[PDB]
């Protein structure tokens, strides 16, 4: 008993310390914590869809030592990419505090904080990012004056461009911020990412015709991006394609949970809100059979 | 007795709705007010007002606009008549489908809020377009659970005050006090029954052109108005009306009988019609049916009902992007 | 047939002194709104009321501030009240140096142009340096000469309405409809009366504070304002009443008792004052003496007698400096 | 400002209607009391009440009814409105048909007498039975010498009161205001019209059952009242509404739209009949037709006009019989 | 909600406030009325009238006088308010011993049958010897066991109104709403206090005559009558109003100050007197001071009192009689 | 007591249980004879104990009746003088009796139908107790003094005068002249009651609560005391007491009240 009731008292213990200090209620059910400790699962795998229990990887080795830039960049990464960004929010504004360095850091800030609401943190995470460059280092009006003042200096500089065309997103201006991400993304035509973003602006557009081409290929690049197929779903509902919606969603809701989750339940971290997109959806059909009767 | 709550205060239909209020809310009951800017303003300016037995309540909220805010949900709590009146200016450009792109979402949170502290609270819903407004409204309650169609209240009695001063204008010594007006609240989707109302009525051409009038009546405030604002005044007193009515009733002072946008419950098609309907002290208790109409009439309505299927259509679908 | 005529309908203590006097006129009133820019879009605006028996008539005049302008002097025809609004917008002085002279001007342009069309007017004066441009409202009438001591007025209810509701707060339920309130228009000159009030008055202690309240009660609304604008709607309300009382008494059908800035022939030393006024169907028909004050009142009109003579005498000293 | 003479009080209809008129009459309004015995009585019971501004005349006559009373010609000046009510059962226990008699030859000397100093003013006749003292008071007008059909109004928004008040009985959680009524005011002369009002209607057989309701009351509130008298607070009622309405009309305050029995001017073959009438500032302005009828309620009122035919005439052969 | 009961419909009084009762009652009253004699008649004549909101119930005894009538518990369930006007208002020439034995049987049957099943409703004292009455119905509660000294109330304002019409009338275009009175009611037991109320007061010599017409007036009335009565209107129209402001302070939409005959917890000696009170959603709250008082309005005040003395030793004390 | 409980289901006259005599085969001599005495508290308990027995008038219910209106407690006597009246329509003392008894508390007609009843059984003070329907007291006084000079043998017939110038205000005469009414058969509670109405009419006399004491004692004596028996129809003075020392001097025997 005594040669292993140390191996999980002790691991118990770091874990409830680690939770107790700033955020991030990890999920109990981590059936990764005696084989994570070489942190190069998130390396080995992500690498073709299933970027699933990739953050479950990342977690396990994230609950060691916090002064690892990486491990608190890559879970914030992942959540953002796997369309649950609310404990990404509060991981993120951890690793704030680990210096202004992993530019990484406070790029990805500004589109957590405009992806529900947050309108007013977004700005200051972007000029921080902005201030923490010292290539080009020499208030919405004053925020979008600073990058304006930028404009051709540094041409290429995709990282700045998607940074303007997310702080454009937040502006309701997406006629110019759709041909912004249109000549943005033939710079780089090779990460999905930024072709996501442009679907984005061309969905709010009321285009979806459009927006989906933007889309279908991408997914070729990679199979996993869980926002592109919510997109895929939020379309097909707008062109009142409502059986194909419902299918959608529902391979959604397979995906997204598309792991250990039934076997390793937390505390839900609020994915009701994705199931949402499925309530009232019946409401154009009027599934009488189901309706919110199944809401458990 | 009652506690009524106003939202969009002070931004141009807010003062001026909330003096309105104040001059004819029943003795011994309060009033409160809120808005991100101003709130510590007019709220202490109106103070000074005796009207004995009133007692006025404000909250304030941070500049940055934050969901959820959790200084709005402190003043919540008691209220019995919401009035979301909560608005955008209007921009010279202002094209179709992206300010409403705006309106929409505001006036979700302006729900989420004030719906997990008292979810037994008559609603009232102001925000111009207000066709493909209350649907979203209907669905956002739907989200929690906690859904009554009795209380979907719509405000556009405005119509009806159009209405009644112009047939009352032209026939003059004559004077109606009100005139049906079903459909919904915009455009084409407004069909004022001027055929039911007591009197010898005027010529056909004639009914044509006022008609037609009271359908494309805001567009004039707007030019008027060099380009710019919009029209708060009217929608005040409008608000304020109606609000009174919905008060009294549930006191059990008077069981009056309005005409509001409130969800057909089986009746003819389009769910979110303008029928007239009679209040009650638990919100609306029946509605009463069209009734008979003309021949030039029911070619109006035949293809408003369409014009009103796109935007409910439209309206309970929003899910911009997430992302 | 009472014609009222607002001149500046275009501030807070505009628009919404308008609407206020509108909906509550007597039947048959015509209402004339006028201002300098936007009058044709918030004529437009009130256009669509069930007000039937009111013909509001607007005429908008020329952006440069050309004196007697001929779009007034139109629209000032056949008149019998006017109420004069306008003035500085939102007050960006630094200090008095310039808002007693910056409001002089456009007081100048809108006693002498409404009077020589309208000798019979009764104009009410609701611009903030009311002690001073009363005085200076009695010299322009008096320049070409229809002045009449029953005709000239001044609306003081602001300090009575804020010292009324301050007492109910504090006593429980006694009511008391007015206050005797005293003095001027401004800073210490104002005093409210208590012994003149049935009841179990609180000591002197406390009633020291709620005595200081009343002549301080102008600051804190700038305080909670951040300094944007002050007293709008308080204002309006309380001119609209008194506005409202003065065309009952013209119209015969009341004939009450109030506190208006008056001209005081005899009596007190001052010209000016602030003394109880019956109305009559002419104008004023009868004064009334100050009565019976305790100790503590004595040194306060002591105060303000000096105040209120210096006050005037600036007024004065600036007179006939243009004219 | 007007005087309302109420000629005929102190007895039954009376006191009850002068107590009315007293609180709601406009403020500067004279009222006028007139009786054979008892008015000095109520003119000094009415005479210590609240509300000063209104002031009380009386006059008495002489037991021995000596036509033409010299004192009546006193109350007479400066007269505007007339509520003749010279109603008196003498005869309760030997009911026979002489009550016509004796109240037309009474309304015949009264009318004159009133007529004969005072020509430009309005009638307002209450005395039982309306439907033929009106053609001998319109024929006791000829033959003075001035006649106006402007001015005859009879009262009938009695019939409409016990109309409305039925008809918002059945229909619980739904009210009306005002119900159409075309016809005489005398038991088969009275149709009501439940085809000119908005919201759904009842079945036939209850609609019928209302219309008789409605048609037959006298004989149920006389028999519930032990046969000792008729109605007196529900007539006094409907005269003292009918005559502010009046005064109201008169002062230039307001154009109501009533049902009145009033001379046709040849828009109807008898030319008398209750109909909507709007009225003016100087008496009847515009008259109106019936509108549409129901072709089932339709015969009815060929029998009522054929009786009323017979009334008329009635009416004028006993006004010739005597002059 | 509220239900107020009249006990004695039928007659000159009763009939003429229910009445004016019936026209102003708030939204939802269930007035109910009895009388011995008549009751069925007026209950139909009252069940006419239009303004549908209110239900109108009624019962009435047998014609012998039976203690405790069966009729009374069986409307007198569910009541808030009892208005007691009851008693022989014919007096003959009979001095005043006779009518206080006639109403002390009357009243000790009514109050007893009326507090045994409805103990939480408020009281209306209406009968002409109030001052010894009052007593009368405090020992009638207080030997049933139930007796609350906050609702007892007793109608005194016909003396105000009489004092305030009187001065109005001096004093010309000057008006007041309301002058205080204290002491009693019978016969020399009223005090107008004229020195607390606003104005310039009129000379001393007059000041006399006016106090002593007030203090004499149902013998003028009476001698203007030729002895064929009383004021059967101005008491059914004070007592009218007093109700109203009762049901309304009992609502809760209202918080008045009035002056009735109330019990005197400590204060003045006298158990009973005539001194303002304030009333509340219970009942009696703040008895008040008289305040100030001039030196020969406190001799008439000791007179006053010592005659009460000798009224309350005339009623507190009667007992009961028996053969 | 099965009797009892019949003669209780049949006859509304309410019987107390407690008998302390029953029996008594021959019951009239002495119930008689007693009163003549005084305490006729206890005479009311013989006749109850022979008209328990016999429903038959026999003068047994007329005795009772006129004992029972003799105390005041004259609530009971119109429910049992009613069974005599109905079984025997002929005697006319029962109606003059069941007059007064209907016109003391409030009945008006009651007293005229009884006059008639009383009346009409007659081939050949009633009308001072018309008088005293009506309010004219003043000239009610007339008939009564007059009564008294013919048949100065009986107190009753002057003790109505008594109440006479009790209930008319100007408490005289029975103040002072006919306070002694007692002499003879002395159980006038009436008497006691009148006189201290009139004590307290007249000013404070804080004696009258001694006197009524002492009435409510003697009315109060021996076979009193049994238990409940459906006699709280007595109540009456029980009431009055709890007026005078809330009112008078005392304000605080309110608690000795029940």
């Amino acid at each position: 008993v005594e040669e292993w009731v140390r191996e999980y008292a002790e691991a118990q213990e770091q874990l409830q310390r680690v939770q107790n200090e700033t955020n991030y209620p990890f999920e109990p059910n981590n059936p990764y914590m005696y084989h994570d400790k070489p942190m190069e699962e998130g390396i080995a795998m992500l690498q073709l869809a299933n970027m699933a229990e990739a953050a479950l990887a990342f977690e396990a080795v994230c609950q060691k030592e916090p002064e690892n830039v990486e491990a608190w960049r890559r879970l914030g990464t992942t959540q953002a990419e796997n369309e649950k960004d609310c404990l990404a929010i509060i991981a993120l504004n951890h690793a704030r505090m680990l210096d202004p360095k992993d530019i990484a850091v406070h790029a990805a800030l500004a589109v957590s904080h405009t992806n529900e609401h947050n309108v007013g943190a977004a700005l200051q995470s972007l000029r921080s990012w902005l201030l923490s460059q010292p290539q080009y280092e020499h208030e919405y009006r004053d925020c979008c004056t600073l990058l304006y003042a930028a404009v051709e200096m540094n041409p290429n500089d995709p990282q700045l461009h998607a940074s303007l065309g997310v702080l454009h997103n937040l502006s309701h201006r997406f006629d110019e911020a759709a041909k912004n991400f249109r000549r943005a993304v033939e710079l780089r035509p090779d990460d999905a990412h930024m072709w996501n973003k442009l679907g984005a602006t061309l969905a709010n557009g009321n285009r979806p015709q459009e927006a989906l081409e933007a889309y279908n290929r991408a997914l070729d690049i990679n199979p996993g991006y869980v926002r592109v197929m919510y997109n895929m779903a939020v379309s097909y509902s707008n062109m009142a394609q409502y059986p194909l919606a419902a299918k959608h969603i529902t391979r959604a809701i397979a995906l997204q949970a598309g792991g250990t989750n039934p076997q390793g339940e937390g505390s839900r971290i609020a994915t009701r809100g994705l199931w949402d997109l499925l309530r009232m959806t019946l409401n154009l059909m009027d599934r009488s059979d189901l309706v919110e009767a199944s809401w458990q | 007795m009652v506690n009524v709550a106003v939202i969009g205060a002070a931004g141009g239909i807010g003062q001026s709705l909330s003096l309105l209020l104040l001059r004819e809310l029943p003795f011994g009951s309060t009033l409160s007010l809120y808005d991100v800017v101003g709130a510590p303003g007019v709220a202490a300016d109106l103070s000074h007002i005796d009207r004995a037995g009133i007692t006025v309540k404000h909250a304030a909220g941070k500049l940055p606009p934050v969901p959820r805010d959790p200084a709005l949900t402190e003043l919540a709590e008691g209220v019995d008549v919401f009035v979301i009146v909560a608005g955008v200016p209007r921009k010279p450009g202002m094209t179709r489908d992206d300010l409403f792109n705006v309106n929409a979402g505001i006036v979700m949170d302006l729900v989420l809020t004030c719906a997990s502290v008292s979810p037994n609270a008559c609603f009232c819903i102001v925000t111009n377009p207000v066709n493909s407004t209350t649907p979203i409204a209907a669905q956002t309650l739907r989200k929690i659970g906690v859904y009554n169609k009795n209380k979907l209240l719509g405000v556009s009695l405005l119509d009806g005050l159009r209405a009644t001063r112009f047939i009352n204008n032209a026939r003059h010594p004559l004077v109606v006090p009100y005139v049906p007006v079903v459909g919904g609240h915009s455009d084409v989707t407004i069909v004022p029954l001027y055929s039911q109302i007591p009197g010898p009525l005027p010529d056909e051409s004639t009914l044509k052109e006022i008609r037609k009038r009271v359908q494309v009546a805001g567009t004039e405030v707007v030019k008027a108005k060099a380009g710019r604002g919009s029209a708060t005044l009217s929608m005040a007193e409008a608000g304020a009306r109606f609000t009174m009515h919905v008060v009294k009733a549930l006191m059990g002072l008077d069981t009056p009988m309005v005409y509001a946008y409130v969800d057909t419950d089986g009746e003819h098609e389009c769910p979110f019609l303008a029928m007239p309907v009679v209040l009650g002290k638990n919100g609306i208790e029946r509605r009463l049916p069209i009734g008979p109409i003309t021949t030039v009439e029911k070619e109006m309505l035949e293809e408003a009902v369409g014009v009103v299927k796109k935007n409910i259509a439209k309206g309970e679908t929003f899910a911009r992007s997430k992302l």
